C-alpha cells in the first residue's frame, strides 16, 4: 500500500472550524506488508533443499541454509524488488525483511520492506528499459498471495540462497509439468 | 497525525446559550426602553446622546438576531441561507459601527474639551449629518465580503451557519483587517485623543465642575475590557493557522473553545449603555 | 439503539447542594420570620406594595420550612412516605407560581399607581383586599392537580426516589411545556409591556421624587428574573432533548441533568433577597 | 471494595498554604493593630469593644500558631506531640469561645435595647465578671479530651499530627455535640436574640437614633456564613460514619476534600472584627 | 529518583498567560503614560508622594515595554537573542526590587510625617529628593548582576527558551532563597513595624483629619501585597522542594510549576493598579 496525500472534509476552512489536511512529500515512497508464518515456511523450505537430492551441502542441519542478497552494485530488479502495483513499479530494499527470516541478530529485523517507486524498469524478456508515467495520486493498494520464491542456490561450505530476478521461471514452474505433445 | 478534529465540549452547548439568553432579555428591555424614551420622545441634552442612540439601534438591530445565534449555539438549522447571510452580516454591521461610534463620541469629547471656544457648530454638523456616512456605509461596505462570500454548507452529519473562505489566506487577512479595524486603529485614535483630554484638562485643574467626562471612559474600558480576550483568541488562531507555532488538535480545540467562550462572554457590549443609564454613570 | 443510560449520578452536587440549600433555609427562616414578625403580626404597614410583599414573604415560608426535606432528598432519598412526597412537590410548585404571580400584581400595581394617578385610589385598596387572593393564592392551588395525582415515590434499588411520574414522556415535555409558559413568558409579558408604558409615562414627568421608589420593584423583579432565567432555559432545553428533536447528546443530556439540578439549587436566591431588600433601601 | 484508602489530592497541597499563609498575616496584623489601639491605649468607648478585644487575643493565640499548620499541610509533623496537643487545644478554644462572645454581644444588645433603664451595674457585670467564667471556663472543661487524648503518630511514612481517637463512635459523638454546641444552640439564643431585638425596636421606630447594631449583625452573618459549610460538612461524614449515607468510597474522599477547602474558607472567621473596625462598620 | 518527569500540558495555561499579558499590557501603558504626562511633564505634585509614584511610575513604564515580548515567551518560545531576554529578564528584576524598595519609602516618608511631624521638614525635603534615587534605584542595580551573569538563552527542540540557568541545583536554591528573602521579609517587617508604630501614635490623636491621606497609602501596600503574595508562597514551595525535604510528588511538583505560571499571571497587577489608585480617590 502506498499512500498518498491525507484528506479532510472539502474546503470548509473559514473563521469558525477550519482544518488542515497532510500533503504527500514522497509521492515516491511506498509500503509493502508480507504476513503469514513467513519463518516457517522458510524452515520448510530449507527442509525440503535437506531432502532434495541434488543438494551437496550437508542436508542433516539446516541452520548453514541461508538465504541471502546479491552484493551491491548490482541490479536494481535483483538486489531490491520489482512487482506492478496498479500501473507503478515498487521497488523495496530487502535487509529488513531477510534479516527478520533469517534472524541475523545485530542488524534490522522487520516484517516489512522500504519501498520507493521507480518510472524506469529493466526488461526481463528483451534487452531494454521501459520509462513509465509519474504516478498517480490517491490511495494505492495491492493484495495477493506469495505462492513461490525465485532463487538461486549455491553448493559450497556454506549454502547460500542467492535470489534471483527470474521473471520467466515462475511460468517454468507453472507451465513445467505440461509439455505439447503432437498424436 | 490524520488532521484536527472537531469535538467541542459538552459545557460549551449548555453555558453558551444560557449566555446569549441572558444578554437577549437584558438587551432587549434595555435598548427597548432607551430608545422609547430618548429618540422616540426627543429628550436629548447633549449630542453624545444622539451618539449613542446610533448604537443603540445597530445594538438593537443585533437583538433581533441574537437568538439565531442561540439556535445555533446547541442545535442545526433549518430556515436556510439567507438568514444565515443576514445574521453575518448584521453581526459584522454591529461589531464595526460600535467601535466606530465610540471613536466618534471620543472625538467628540476632544473637540469638547480642548477646542472648548471654536467649536459649537462643528459639533452639530457632524452630530447631525456626518455620522450617517461616518458610520453606516463603511461599516455596510465591509459588510459586502461577507454578502457576496458567505454561505451555509453541510459538515455531513449537522447544518452550520459560519464562514467558508477559500482558502486559510483568505482566513487570516480577513481577521487581521478585523483586529485593524475593530481593536487597534479605533483604539489608538481613542487613546491618543483621550491622553490629548487628560493632557488639558491637567492646565484646568483651578475649576472643575463637570464630572461628566466618566460616562465615557467607563463605556470604552467596559467595552475594550469585554472585547480583549475575543481578540487576543482569534490572533492565537491566526499565530498557529499561519503556522509559525505548530503545537497540535489539543491546542487547535482549546483555541476553539477559547474563542467560543470569549465571544460569549464578549457580547456583553449589548448590555453596557442602558445599564449605565440606569446607574447614571 | 441507545436507553436512557442515566445510571452515574453525580458527587460534587450531592456535596454542594446540600450546603446551598441549608444557607437559604437558615436565611429565609432568619429573614421570613424577621419580616412576618415585624409588618404582618404588628401591622407596621406604611405603604401598600408592603402588604404585597407580605404575601410573597408568605410563599418564601411555605418554600423555606419545606427546604430541608428538598435537603435530603438531595443527599438520600424519600424516607418519609408518598404523602410527604406529595405534599413537598405541591407546595414547591404553589409557592414557585405565588411568587412570580405576587410580582406580576406588584408589577400591575406601580402601572396603575402611577398611571392612574388620579382616580385610582379608590381601586388600589380593591385590589390590595379582595381580588389579590382570588388572584394568586386560587390559581396557584387550583394548577397542582396534576401536582397531586402524578406525585408519589417510587421503589428502587433501596432507594425510594421522590419524584412525579407520568403515563409517557409526553404528559413530562407537556407539563414543563405549561410550566416554562405560564412561569415565565405570560408574566414576563406582562410585566415588560407595563414596566415600559410606566418608563414611557415617566418620561413625561421632569426627574421627581416619585422615581425614588421605583428602584426596589425593579431590582426585585431583576433579581427574580436573573435567579429563574438559567432554570427556565435548562427545562426548555431539557425538554426539547426529548420528542426527538436533538437525540444526540446523551452523554449532553445528563450533563444537562447535573446542571439543571445545580441552577435549580441556584435559583432559590428569590426567598434570600426579599429580607436583603430591607438590609438595603 | 478490596479495601479503603487515604489520599489528599493534588490541588489543594499547594492551595491550602496560600490561604493559611495570607490568613495569617492578615490575623496578625488586624488582631495586633486591634490590641495595639484598643487594649494597651484603654481606648475602648462602649461595652461591645471589650469582647472584641476578646474576640483579638482569641484569635492572635489561633493565629500565630496557624503556620504550623501550614508546614502540616503538605510536610510531616516532626515537631513533637506536644506541640501538636497545644496546637489542638488552641484551635478548639478559639472556636468555641469566639461563638460564645458572639452570643455575649448579642444578649449585650438585647439588654441594651430592651432594658435601657433598668439595668446599668449588670452591663459592667456580664462584661467584667460573668465574661471569665462563662467564655474561658467552659471553653477549657470542653477542651480536656484534646489535652488527654492527642498524640502524633508515624502511619507509614507520613508523620501526623491529627486528631486521634479510640473508635469511631466517638468521633461522632464529638461532632454532634460540636455542632450543637458550636452553631445549634447559639442559633437559637442569637436567634431569639435579634428576634426580640427588632420586635421591640419596631415599637419605636419614631426614634430609630442609634443604629449601632448593624455591625454586630454584620458580625454574627459574616461569622456564620463562614461558619456553616464546616458544619454541614462535619454532618455529612458523621452520617457516613454512622454509615446510613453508604455510596463508596470515593464519594467520602471528596467529602474529605470538601472538609479540606471548607475549613480553609471557615478561616477567613478571623479577620471580620479588625476589618469591619478598620471600615468603622 | 525520576528527575524531571517532562510533561507538556499547560494548553489552558498557554492561552491564560498571554491575554492577562495583554490586558496588564494595554492598562499599564495607558496608565503609566497618562500619570507621567500629568505629574513629571507639567509638574503637578502636591505632596512629596507624588515624586515616589512618578519613579514607581517610571519603573512600571520600563514594565510595560516588556509585557508583550512576555506575551511571546507565554505563546511561543523566544527568537530574538541572548540579549534582548537578558534585557527582559533584569528589568523585571529592576521592578521587582524596586517597586518593594520605593513602597518601603513611602512607608518611612509617612511615619517621618506622622510622628516627627515638628523638627522634621527639611530631611523629609531630603528624603523626597536627594536620597531617594540612590536609596531604590541602584540597590536594584547592584541585584541585578546574577540576572545579567546566569540568564540566558539555551538550546531546546526548536524552542530557544528564555529561562534562568545555573550550573547544578545549589544555585538555583541559593537564588531562590534570597529573592524571596529580599522580596518578602525585610520590606514585611518595615512595614509592618513602621505601620504599627504609625497607629500607636494615631492613638493619643484625637482622631484628627490627617489620616485621609494615609488611607490611599495603605490601600496601595495592601492591594500590592495581595498582589504579589500567592506568587510568594509558590516560590517559597518551589524552592523548599529542592535539597530532598519532599521527593515523592513529581507531579505536584509539575502542579506546583502550572501554579507558578498562574501566580505570576495574577501577580503581574501591580503596575495597573498604581494609576487606578489615582483613576479614584
Amino acid at each position: 500500500k502506498r499512500p498518498g496525500n491525507k484528506t479532510v472534509l472539502p474546503i470548509m476552512s473559514g473563521f469558525k472550524f477550519h482544518s488542515k489536511p497532510v500533503i504527500n512529500k514522497k509521492p515516491r515512497q511506498a509500503w509493502c506488508w508480507f504476513k503469514g508464518e513467513w519463518k516457517e515456511a522458510m524452515q520448510e523450505v530449507k527442509e525440503t533443499l535437506a531432502k532434495h537430492p541434488r543438494y551437496k551441502g550437508n542436508r542433516s542441519r539446516t541452520e548453514n541454509i541461508k538465504f541471502k542478497a546479491p552484493g551491491r552494485g548490482s541490479d536494481p530488479e535483483a538486489a531490491y524488488m520489482w512487482t506492478n502495483c496498479r500501473g507503478e513499479f515498487l521497488y523495496c530494499n530487502m535487509t529488513w525483511f531477510l534479516n527478520w527470516v533469517d534472524n541475523r541478530t545485530g542488524q534490522k529485523q522487520r516484517n516489512y520492506a522500504p519501498c520507493h517507486i521507480r518510472q524506469i524498469i529493466n526488461t526481463w524478456h528483451r534487452v531494454g528499459k521501459n520509462v513509465y508515467l509519474p504516478p498517480r495520486e490517491g490511495e494505492l493498494t495491492c493484495n495477493s498471495t506469495v505462492t513461490s520464491i525465485i532463487a538461486n542456490i549455491d553448493t559450497g561450505d556454506q549454502t547460500d540462497i542467492t535470489f534471483s530476478a527470474e521473471v520467466a521461471e515462475l511460468y517454468r514452474l507453472e507451465l513445467g509439468d505440461y509439455k505439447l505433445v503432437e498424436i | 497525525e490524520p488532521c484536527f478534529r472537531e469535538e467541542n465540549a459538552n459545557f460549551n452547548k449548555i453555558f453558551l446559550p444560557t449566555i446569549y439568553s441572558i444578554i437577549f432579555l437584558t438587551g432587549i428591555v434595555g435598548n427597548g426602553l432607551v430608545i422609547l424614551v430618548m429618540g422616540y420622545q426627543k429628550k436629548l441634552r447633549s449630542m453624545t446622546d444622539k451618539y449613542r442612540l446610533h448604537l443603540s439601534v445597530a445594538d438593537l438591530l443585533f437583538v433581533i438576531t441574537l437568538p439565531f445565534w442561540a439556535v445555533d449555539a446547541v442545535a442545526n438549522w433549518y430556515f436556510g441561507n439567507f438568514l444565515c447571510k443576514a445574521v453575518h452580516v448584521i453581526y459584522t454591521v454591529n461589531l464595526y459601527s460600535s467601535v466606530l461610534i465610540l471613536a466618534f463620541i471620543s472625538l467628540d469629547r476632544y473637540l469638547a474639551i480642548v477646542h472648548a471656544t471654536n467649536s459649537q457648530r462643528p459639533r452639530k454638523l457632524l452630530a447631525e449629518k456626518v455620522v450617517y456616512v461616518g458610520v453606516w456605509i463603511p461599516a455596510l461596505l465591509l459588510t459586502i465580503p461577507d454578502f457576496i462570500f458567505a454561505n451555509v454548507s453541510e459538515a455531513d452529519d449537522r447544518y452550520i451557519c459560519d464562514r467558508f473562505y477559500p482558502n486559510d489566506l483568505w482566513v487570516v487577512v480577513f481577521q487581521f483587517q478585523h483586529i485593524m479595524v475593530g481593536l487597534i486603529l479605533p483604539g489608538i485614535v481613542i487613546l491618543s485623543c483621550y491622553c490629548i483630554i487628560i493632557s488639558k484638562l491637567s492646565h484646568s485643574k483651578g475649576h472643575q465642575k463637570r464630572k461628566a467626562l466618566k460616562t465615557t471612559v467607563i463605556l470604552i474600558l467596559a467595552f475594550f475590557a469585554c472585547w480583549l480576550p475575543y481578540y487576543i483568541g482569534i490572533s492565537i488562531d491566526s499565530f498557529i493557522l499561519l503556522e509559525i507555532i505548530k503545537q497540535g488538535c489539543e491546542f487547535e480545540n482549546t483555541v476553539h473553545k477559547w474563542i467560543s467562550i470569549t465571544e460569549a462572554l464578549a457580547f456583553f457590549h449589548c448590555c453596557l449603555n442602558p445599564i449605565l443609564y440606569a446607574f447614571l454613570g
